[PDB]
């Protein structure tokens, strides 16, 4: 039997239960974006905005069901409207990640159609991160 | 034409096959068994009658009125192809019959009486076109897929669920530890099981307040939003609001109700409560298989599915097809597809027996759950999409290394299928070798996949098209 | 006994052939039709399982708790005589698993998931043995057959109601009209249809308006105390009370509920109402043989008027057996009493699985309505007795010269025949004797007797013992 | 089809002659007078677009959304027999633009803004088409014609009504005494005027009592309902 | 005053142009719930004009979408953001979800800038009850202010809005939508200065008032009237803008100008010209419509303003030397560049319907 | 496109979005004031205090509406009623910023006719403070 980490062990929605993705990997998930004409786009938000909190709450009656800070990040530029070229996408992502070295960074995809996004997970998280385990070291 | 006293046919005034149907009536379509000598046309005519204006003899009072205008309308008879006695009988209500907003008035003109009849051996109401015009009088579901998914802030993948076991029999805080065990594994949800309410064993308020507990835990421990469906259903109405505001003062995202056993009065009363306070309802469709399993008599679960729809709800319980609990593959899909969807067209082979037009009326979430573990997950992916919660019970709280563990089996099995799916992979065919990949490289899954192996729930299907 | 992860048979833990119920144990009868291959014994099992504390593989939270103490338990399987692949499965469910005063509970443990179970074909709840530690958990009826006759200051007949047709179409004013014409006759009660709520053509504060003042007009002009079913059946629970308080507001005695349609949670809130104001209420089982017309799967309507008596009611629906909708003799017998009586006996040939004692709860007073006329008169008050609600709708609202004499020859009829079998007459043989003397007697009744004279329903039984 | 930003021609996106309205859309009928060097087709579209889901300059959450759904849309334009300058412009609003049971609503979004615009000289709302499936999310009239007749027990004439004057300056037991005085006549209603509300020379429930007493004496007096 | 007179058979045409509300009256009012003194010492804003900017597309944006652009244009340095008036609760967007997820957007920019964040929530409804309890949502999220379209509105509903917002501490942006059914013909109608008026006294701390140079109807001199009329204590009888009567206004608060309806960038200049710095400035499409989206949209309205109010502060005539205080700004923000070069030829140049 | 940063890019209202005020701009900022004959003021505040905030909100009900603790800063000595010398003002901020120089100092004026600030800017801010960006790196 092993046991299952509470120390350390955030994690951060999808794909994160599994093996951090390599570039081959993002790059078929571009792909899938582009394949059913999803709008990509970039978010990202530093350290301290990450993770859902409830400061805000103090402010409020009762009426903080379904409210949590920091659900919305930064938008990097706009979403990538019309855009059929998964190397403009991984682009983004390298430009992004270059101007914001220490935040978190995900990639999301938009449906117009339905309005919401269809898919979503996390492309960086900043190297003095602590808050986290790898997979091996998930379960002792 | 004056009053005449006595009885006569039904059909005289009821069966009317020359009849073009409005774009503002309702329809319905009876799978009808006439008994022996009594024609179709007299036995629909019947079931028009009696659930819309008509009675076993001629009475005065018709003259007053304007029958023409309010009489339900047999317009079509469909002989069943297999069968010597069956029948499709289509009935148009005007709209001016219904209550606004009351699923419960619907339901109580078009299955109020008729199944009772003497003159028929069994009836079945297959589907109901609910026009545009009658949908814009329900305020609907509180939220609906886009705005859960938007508030719970979850993209790119079906939830996971999981309910509480054993079904009775726990205490509060065992309530509680065990959902702070399954949460904290990946699950984005745990639930109380449709009977737990409020029992000698476990008072409501005491699980509220532990549940909470859990719940604020989980979400700290692995910063991803969590909650639990608390349920609400209860023996009145002012005991079902309680629990509902007890839920909206512990600031929860979630709750419950069965609402087939509670009601349907009952359950837009919590739907909108829900809506004007901000909580996500979870309906759980205890007591529907009653109703629905048998092909020759009852409600159709697409029709019961529809009604919740009307009457609010966020989730639905869909059936799982390969679980322990009956669902044809296509006629599920063909639910489904009514659950979610803004506009579903006409399609026999999925019991689709009207185009049915929502006009922007929110979906309602599918929850597949009964009997399924690991295994399943490829096939569940494949069936439902990513707009689906998928809940393991004893898939869960079955695993050997606890719930955690199990928790984590699953969200592992989800995500690796849905990494699949994204890259081309074809779930139906390659999903075995996308469970087993993850297996070698996921203990917990390992656990799971070596303990459910042999593990499948295959009979001969009732509820047949 | 450890944790050990997975599948096993049901049987292992909840048949239990051995086991003495006790005398608070809640018992269920089901009428069990398992998959081939399936034991009757795995398959009782599971139903005993899935409908109290278990799941579909073994989960390690049962260590926590007792799950001896918890656990349904099936304790008895017995053939069905002429069936291959049919059995009589009992389950005893201890007490500690219900919430007290909530049938919706109750339901949702015994009825909720088990009969969508793949390995089963078919199930049928036939009876319950609600134990008086149970009952006692009820507030129930409001008021009773006892209390109703002495606030109604009526005794030593059948009461007389009517059904307003067309059942929809009228406006507020006609329906009084035809209420006040009804009344005055010489008919106890009037009623909403149980499809009239507030509609387009009618809307319910007019109705209840209108209808009072046909009440009070028909009480001054014949001295008798008079009432109409005011329907307070509605979309929401808001609803539903607004309804009740202008009832209650407008000093008139009695409303009425659809309490399958509107939910058992609603229900009961709407009985606790009633008892609170003092407010009669009538209960339409609106929906019913959707549940319980079928002999292989289901719930017979004997548990759904348990149910109801739990819930809350006055006035229950019973069926006519001789009128246009279903009821074998020995059934309906059978179930007027458990909806009547104190205490019933076990007795098989009359449907009644257990002995069912009431603990003093009151009453709840039959009503026999659908395709009825003077002709029936003998055999309604031979089956039922005094205390019963015989109604006619189309029997009062299609008589050839109005309501008024309608109502007249309803009540010469019934007052004719239970005057007969005061003095001694055999109303089964002599039925129709009493009803010729009073024809040639009375011109309202004559007029009757001649439209109707012909007109009987007669269609093989579905729903057989 | 990405995001272009800057100004483009509203009727680019606004002016639809080809469209085929649906059965629950909300159509309006809008008489229009442009300014000079305004073509029709231009200022039906910014009527449309402007009552709807457009601004002035291309924006770009447009993309988030699906403006094919949403859009109102001209799609009609009829010339005025007699008039160089004036067109009817007929627009369609699909029934998801309102708030159902909301004239509030319906009103702020097709009168809204577009009378004020500076490139047109004058508009006038002639029709709406409220299709039913908007219809049915009104309460709407508390009783209306047959319920008021059968309540007031009143059938085979028109109804006689009568205003009490003079409009202000009188009090509240004079406003009973006219009350009773008109009733008890043959008039089945007498009604404060519009601007009757409630002020220093008659305050509104002194009025109510002495009119309540004026019209139980009238129905008692005459046998007849009578209201006010 | 206007309750039958303009449907008599006996005259053509008829407008209303100004009333004389005496003080005597004018004292019966609760009146507006904060006012101008009170709104910025609430808000902590002084010294320039406010910045506010109205979500499009109008119609069709779901809730998350719609704080997402609130968020992204706040935090570009806006102070408010708002509702379109015709935005209430529909089906592709419910109130209440809009509600919550706008709270994040205030909160979240915020807590970014350092600056107090608001987001007009519509309280605009079908009945009084359901605007009540859009007010009271508001009201428990702590968010600062509220609107109300209160023509569409009316009267009766606005006045308990109003009072309601004083009770609770609320601002209430007014929107005018409606008024140009009213207003807008010489000959016959209203005048806006009496509707603007009519709403001091029913209650609100913002309206708006024209912009004069925007894609809506608004000739300067009548503008400039209304404007003292709405925020001044006394104003003295002048026919060259359409005062009528001198007007004593005996304490009662000022309200808040808001011009809205096609201006950006190059319009600033005259925009606090006009104005001065007691005005609420919005651009719609002069956020949502720059190049980089809704955060650079706002810091270039935002740089162009405080650019032409330190001009202005340093004696330079925006009359004149507005094109110049822009140019010399765009040659310093990149933001207010790419603005400048989408907009600089757009101009709406129309003859004046409504006349002195 | 360039991208607006989210991180450390604090705000303090009038001219924070303007190139930092030189002396020059602070004495005509200040010719404006005794122009129009307002009454001059400095406010100071600790870094703590000096960014809105709500903890004092925890003691409350459901009236936190335009509640917000920091709005208050603390007066430098007292409001120069009767000043006609810009000198005056410009000696005022030195001595000011001379005895709390790790404060956030502002200038505000009054007018008593209006009763209300009239006009304010920041004029120092502590040379530690790390949570605002320089005008050029505002965007990346
Ligand atoms: O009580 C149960 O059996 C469950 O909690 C599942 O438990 P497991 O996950 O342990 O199987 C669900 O309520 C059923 O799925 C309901 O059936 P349906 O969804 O068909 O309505
Ligand atoms: O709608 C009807 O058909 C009735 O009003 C009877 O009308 P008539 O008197 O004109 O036949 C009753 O609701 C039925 O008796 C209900 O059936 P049950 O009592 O078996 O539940
Ligand atoms: O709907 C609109 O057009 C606006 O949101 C402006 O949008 P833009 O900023 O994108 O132009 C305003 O409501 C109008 O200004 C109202 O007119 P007024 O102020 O004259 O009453
Ligand atoms: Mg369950
Ligand atoms: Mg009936
Ligand atoms: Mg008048
Ligand atoms: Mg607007």
């Amino acid at each position: 039997m092993m046991v299952w980490t509470p120390v350390n062990n955030k994690m951060f929605e999808t794909f994160s239960y599994l093996p951090p993705l390599t570039d081959e990997q993002i790059a078929a998930q571009v792909d899938y974006i582009v394949a059913n004409g999803w709008i990509p786009c970039l978010e990202f938000a530093e350290a301290d905005k990450a993770y859902v909190s409830n400061e805000s709450a103090i402010r409020f009656g009762s009426v903080s069901c379904l409210y949590y800070d920091n659900r919305y990040w930064t938008m990097w530029k706009l979403p990538m409207f019309g855009c059929r070229d998964p190397m403009q996408v991984l682009r983004e992502i390298v430009a992004c990640t270059k101007a914001f070295p220490d935040a978190y960074v995900r990639l999301v995809a938009f449906d117009n159609q339905k309005q919401v996004q269809i898919m979503g997970f996390l492309v960086q998280r900043p190297k003095t991160a602590r808050d986290f385990q790898p997979a091996n070291k998930r379960s002792v | 034409a004056g009053f005449k006293a006595g009885v006569k046919d039904y059909r005289l005034t009821y069966y009317t096959p020359d009849y073009v149907v409005r774009d503002t009536d309702i329809l319905a379509a009876f799978r009808m068994t006439p008994q022996p000598g009594v024609p179709p046309e007299e036995c629909g005519a019947a079931v028009a009658a009696e659930s819309s204006t008509g009675t076993w003899t001629t009475v005065w009072t018709d003259g007053l009125t304007s029958l023409d205008r309010y009489k339900g309308r047999c317009y079509d008879i469909e002989p069943v192809p297999g069968e010597d006695n069956q029948y499709i009988a289509y009935v148009a209500y005007p709209i001016d019959l219904f209550e606004e907003g009351s699923v419960t008035n619907m339901f109580t003109s078009i299955v109020g009486n008729v199944f009772g009849f003497k003159a028929l051996r069994a009836l079945r109401l297959e589907d109901l076109r609910i026009p545009p015009a009658y949908v814009k009088t329900f305020v609907g579901p509180p939220h609906g897929i886009q705005v859960e998914r938007d508030k719970l802030n979850k993209y790119g993948r079906g939830l996971l669920g999981c309910t509480i076991k054993p079904k009775l029999g726990l205490s509060a805080k065992n309530y509680g530890r065990a959902v702070y065990e399954s949460l904290r594994g990946g699950l984005d949800f745990t639930k109380d099981d449709e009977n737990v309410n409020s029992q000698p064993f476990m008072r409501w308020r005491d699980r509220f307040l532990f549940v909470a507990e859990a719940i604020y835990k989980a979400q700290a421990e692995t910063g991803e939003v969590k909650g639990h469906y608390l349920n609400a259903t209860a023996g009145t109405c002012e005991e079902m609001m309680k629990r509902a505001v007890c839920a909206k003062e512990l600031g929860v995202p979630i709750i419950m109700h069965d609402y087939l056993t509670g009601g349907f009065t009952a359950n837009t009363s919590l739907a909108i409560y829900c809506r004007d306070n901000g909580l996500l309802l979870h309906i759980h469709r205890a007591m529907h298989a009653v109703i629905d399993r048998q092909r020759n008599h009852g409600i159709h679960f697409r029709v019961l599915a529809k009604a919740l729809r009307m009457s609010g709800g966020d989730h639905l319980h869909s059936g799982t097809v390969v679980g322990k609990l009956e669902g044809e593959r296509e006629v599920t899909l063909g639910f489904v597809d009514l659950m979610r969807d803004d506009y579903v067209e006409k399609d026999r082979s999925r019991g689709i027996y009207f185009t049915q037009d929502w006009c922007s009326m929110p979906g309602v979430m599918p929850v597949a759950s009964g009997g399924i573990h690991v295994w399943h997950m490829p096939a569940l992916v494949e069936i439902f999409g990513d707009d689906a919660c998928l809940q393991f019970g004893g898939g869960t709280l079955g695993h050997p290394w606890g719930n955690a563990p199990g928790a984590a089996a699953n969200r592992v099995a989800l995500e690796a299928c849905t990494q699949a799916r994204n890259e081309g992979r074809d779930l139906a065919r390659e999903g075995g070798d996308v469970i087993r990949s993850a297996c070698k490289w996921s203990p917990e899954l390992a656990a799971a996949c070596e303990v459910w192996k042999e593990i499948k729930f295959e009979f001969d299907t009732i509820d047949k098209l």
